[PDB]
RNA sequence: GGGCUUGAUUAUUAUUUUUCAUCCCGUUCCUCGUCUCGCCAAUGAAUAUUAAAUUUACGUGCAUAUUCUUUUUGGUCUUCGUU
């Protein structure tokens, strides 16, 4: 042995492909869940309302 | 298996045929210096053929020759290897069934054995083969695996080659596939592939066996389990060109042109072009352009790259193929303009066309009583076919 | 200038308190200018002369990122370089407009001149594993693919995205997602516009069709938003970036 | 490693020769702290009620250009001599 992932740049090749590789899409943000919630801040919010 | 990256560059760049000037930093990781004999030297022979020659080749020759006369005298701590080197009889014997290991160890054996190259090359291969099988050994998974690769590499003198052909499709394919958790990664696959190609298609080098064109087609490819991802990464233009040539030479699996077309496009990621054009036009199907291209390509390359060997066969297959397609439907087309192109008088051309027809790939009769080739119907009998299918 | 030398009271550089000085180490202070400029832009839609003012201002803002990186380290590591990558499109379509910007100098550090810029040097020198480009995280690569697609051919951008395996780092980490959508759209446009149908159809159709719903590169806000309420500030901060989009209309023509 | 007459200290006269762990900066090294990520485990089963095992509502009206500048290098103009 041997070796392990040989090319230029830095991380070289990972997985390719063959093309045909339609790639798709991608959307996000549809459900939230937190431990350790943030403040507000109310300052920004007031200013917005004003505008 | 495996390796080396500089060596790899020397390899493929020469094959492509753009230039040689290339380094090959070395030696690495065949070994230093252990079996066989040397990898670099084989590359040098190819380079010499391409284009004269140069300082690296001289260095390689020196490296191969010695270290060292004294070491050569010293080797062997007993108690076989003899009649020149090996003990042919012993090699045969270590299967049937011998498998439960006398003494134990061939650890000191390896130390004594290691020497090498010189190249000497048939004998060297024979010795390696003998070591491989004990079977129980101990020592080792990886060391043995490296050994298998070396056997595959050289010598390609045919009894060694046929043995190695069997070994490649049992061993190497299995090894690449997982499990074992997790091996073998991109470099190993690429290296293995390069060695297989060298061992038979026909670089320059040497290739053809009987027949293992088939082997090349079979492995890179074929869907249970798949890769072809490996072939694509990271950027094997020369290999693709070679595959196109191989497909034409073979002239069928079953599926032939279609498979080749899919492989080829791979539009511009790395794409070498003279063979590729011949195949890509032929499958698509234009008949004027393809016909012209095949002589031009044949004459252009060659180029370097002699062997010659196979390419006469390739030229014949290609001509036959273009014509077979041209006939099929289409007409009900003649025949004088076919004869003029392929280039001898009319009767020789007629018999050549008749040989395409006689393979049961077409239904046709040739009128030599008006010089017309007539095709059947059969492609198309419509209602009748449906009645048969139902009943 | 006169400094270095850094005397009376105490100076360092890290960690304890000095403290905009320390944060200018480092250069988190410049990062806060980068943040606030994006904000201004992000609210006002290009129309009146305000937009001109911010463009001039942004050209000004570049220069510090250059210089600072030749004040080289405290390693630091990062902050100025990160700002440069974000700023980059920069530019561009083939690049136009870098030359006009470039034009006051002193400029210095590494990615300069309309020969470059082009992205690539920063991406190269600032890695993806161990040292750099970490924290955050995967990288420059999306911007390089964007750059490659616009000023080279859509072959290079497609090749880089598929090779680098960067399609599983965009799933979580929400800024990167928008980038992902942005580069996919641009690649399909570039494929159309140097002149084949496929890959252009494949890339572009995939981006579309679905979702409606398109906030995903620009602009636009989903439903609903912006009437409700104080949650506006999620889809108006993820992301969308300004002076880009790249043209609406043009994408639609390409798709249809 | 870089800078630093850093602390002993050649230095400071260019015997400048340092001379080291070190002050200020200093990763790919070892030890420690903490955060992120993770596999499993921990608080939601009625077939009948004696002083009660869990409380409404959560919406209106108002909302800063919030300043002084001395200016000085160009550039649009104007009024004298003279061609």
């Amino acid at each position: 042995m041997g070796f392990e992932l040989p090319e230029i740049f830095v991380n070289a090749p990972f997985t390719w492909g063959p093309p045909p590789s339609e790639i798709e899409m991608d959307g996000m943000k549809v459900r939230l869940y937190q431990k350790t919630d943030a403040i507000a801040p109310s300052d920004w919010l007031e200013a917005m309302l004003d505008q | 298996l495996d390796k080396h990256l500089a060596l790899g560059l020397l390899y493929f760049y020469d094959e492509q045929g753009l230039d040689v000037a290339d380094a090959l930093r070395a030696v690495q990781a065949t070994t230093a210096l252990t079996a066989e004999g040397e990898v670099s030297v084989e590359q040098e022979r190819k380079i010499k053929e391409t284009a004269q020659r140069a300082r690296p080749a001289l260095d390689e020759f020196f490296e191969k020759s010695e270290t060292e006369n004294s070491t050569y005298q010293f080797k062997l701590t007993g108690s076989e290897i003899d009649a020149l080197r090996s003990n042919r009889e012993l090699s045969r014997d270590v299967l049937e069934a011998k498998g439960i290991t006398s003494n134990v160890m061939k650890a000191v054996m390896e130390l004594a054995y290691l020497y090498y190259d010189a190249a000497r090359y048939t004998d060297a291969s024979e010795l390696l083969s003998l070591c491989q099988c004990v079977v129980g050994y101990e020592i080792d998974q990886r060391t043995l695996l490296w050994g298998k690769l070396v056997s595959d590499m050289c010598t390609c003198n045919w009894p060694s080659a046929i043995a190695a052909a069997e070994k490649i499709r049992r061993q190497q394919n299995a090894d690449v596939f997982e499990e074992d958790i997790f091996r073998v990664a991109n470099t190993t696959t690429t290296r293995e592939r390069a060695w297989l190609l060298h061992w038979v298609l026909f670089p320059f080098f040497k290739g053809g066996n009987q027949y293992s064109t088939h082997l090349l087609n079979f492995v890179f490819d074929i869907k249970t389990n798949f890769v072809y991802q490996s072939v694509v990464e990271t950027v094997c233009p020369h290999y693709l060109r070679y595959i196109c040539a191989a497909a034409i030479l073979n002239k069928q699996r079953r599926s032939a042109l279609r498979s080749a077309a899919a492989m080829v496009l791979n539009v511009y990621e790395y794409s070498d072009p003279i063979t590729q054009l011949v195949n890509a036009i032929v499958n698509r199907q234009s008949f004027e352009d393809a016909l012209a291209l095949l002589p031009e390509v044949k004459s252009t390359a060659l180029g370097d790259y002699f062997l010659i060997l196979h390419a006469n066969e390739i030229l014949e297959n290609a001509r036959r193929l273009i014509f077979a397609r041209y006939m099929m439907t289409h007409g009900v087309v003649s025949i004088p303009y076919v004869a003029e192109k392929l280039g001898t008088r009319t009767a020789d051309a007629e018999v050549w066309l008749a040989n395409l027809i006689s393979e049961t790939k077409q239904r046709a009769k040739i009128d030599s009583v008006s010089e017309q080739m007539i095709v059947g119907s059969q492609a198309r009998s419509v209602h009748q076919t449906v009645l048969d299918k139902l009943e | 200038e006169n400094p270095a030398i850094a005397v009376k009271e105490v100076f360092s550089g890290d960690l304890t308190s000095k403290r905009a000085v320390i944060m200018d180490g480092l250069c988190g202070l410049l990062q806060k200018l980068h943040v606030h400029l994006q904000r201004i832009a992000q609210f006002k839609t290009g129309a009146t002369d305000e937009y001109f003012e911010i463009i001039h201002l942004e050209n000004q803002l570049v220069d510090l990122a250059d210089s600072v990186l030749g004040y080289y380290q405290q390693r630091k590591r990062g902050k100025a370089i990160c700002c440069q990558i974000l700023i980059e499109i920069l530019g561009s379509r083939r690049q136009q407009a870098h030359d006009i910007l470039y034009h006051k100098m002193t400029r210095l550090t590494r990615n300069i001149v309309t020969t470059s810029v082009i992205e690539t040097v920063r991406e190269l020198y600032q890695e993806l594993l161990v040292i750099g480009n970490e924290e955050a995280k995967c990288s420059a690569l999306l911007y390089l693919a964007y750059q490659m697609g616009l000023e080279g051919k859509y072959r290079d951008g497609r090749d880089l995205v598929l090779r680098s395996g960067v399609e599983e780092t965009v799933e979580k980490s929400v800024h990167l997602a928008i980038l992902y959508n942005r580069v996919i759209a641009q690649l399909g446009l570039a494929s159309f516009a140097a002149g084949d149908v496929i890959q252009a159809y494949n890339l572009l159709s995939s981006l579309w069709s679905n979702r409606n719903h398109d906030v995903l590169i620009s602009q636009r806000m989903p439903d609903y938003v912006k009437e409700n309420d104080e949650e506006e500030l999620k889809f108006r901060d993820l992301l969308v970036p300004p002076h880009a989009y790249i043209q609406h209309a043009q994408l639609e023509l390409a798709t249809m």
